[PDB]
């Protein structure tokens, strides 16, 4: 599903583990993904369904909610 | 004492200086593909957009 | 010509697709060595930014 | 040319084993004593000749050892 493809897309291209990524835990301080992490993660983001992104809305999501409320 | 010690720190300091040479190298190898390659879509990414 | 530019501009837009996949697919397998050099081996040992 | 030492021997290894030092220090080596820095006469002998006496005693199949601390022993193989 959608919401556990986006955890199967933050754990593997942040490494991660699934316990720590919940709904609200955002990428840079939870996380832990920095400036370059977080553009490969919203790229993987991107790919693993097959759409496309602002850049300025893209760059406002911040956290794996924000993410999955983008995606969904 | 001397003898000793200056031995001692002969090694400690071949191996490291090497091993690290060894190593780093093909890390920023590595390292250096990974931003080339995001540099390029970045700038694609950009110019397609516009 | 702005019909002729659109043409240009999907030919970036296959070769922009093409280098997004070669990105993932790189993070992907870095990702492994990165968890696996958080013994303290990265900040400034491996990571010789020079 | 023949009848000469070096074709059966190191010629560093025999002066070695001719010093006056040696058989003590053999003795007490193969009755596990550890040397240290004190003994300087023994301690700086072991120095002088490290290498010949490793690979001497590996013939044995025992290692002869240098701690960092910087004193010597014995530690045999399982064979």
């Amino acid at each position: 599903t959608i919401e556990e493809r986006v955890k199967k897309i933050i754990g593997e291209q942040l490494g991660v583990k699934q316990e720590e990524v919940t709904n609200n835990a955002s990428f840079v301080e939870d996380l832990g993904a920095d400036s370059l992490d977080t553009v490969e993660l919203v790229m993987a983001l991107e790919e693993e369904f097959d759409t496309e992104i602002p850049d300025e809305e893209a760059e406002k999501i911040t956290t794996v909610q924000a993410a999955i409320d983008y995606i969904n | 004492a001397i003898r000793v010690t200056q031995s001692d720190r002969d090694l400690f300091k071949h191996l490291i200086t090497e091993a690290t040479s060894y190593v780093s190298a093909d890390y920023m190898r590595h390292a250096n593909e990974r931003r080339t390659h995001l540099d390029e879509a970045l700038a694609l990414r950009g110019e397609l957009f516009g | 010509e702005m019909e002729n530019v659109q043409k240009k501009l999907r030919k970036l837009e296959r070769d922009y697709y093409q280098i997004r996949e070669q990105v993932v697919s790189a993070k992907a397998g870095w990702c492994a060595v990165m968890r696996m050099v958080k013994d303290n081996g990265v900040e400034r040992r491996l990571h010789r930014r020079e | 040319s023949s009848t000469h030492i070096e074709q059966f021997m190191p010629v560093k290894l025999a002066q070695a084993l001719a010093n006056s030092l040696f058989p003590e220090l053999d003795s007490q080596l193969r009755a596990g004593r550890h040397i240290g820095i004190d003994d300087l006469d023994n301690h700086a002998f072991l120095m002088d000749f490290q290498e010949q006496l490793e690979e001497f005693y590996a013939r044995y199949n025992v290692e002869l050892i240098r701690a960092p601390e910087g004193f010597f022993y014995l530690r045999p193989r399982s064979t």
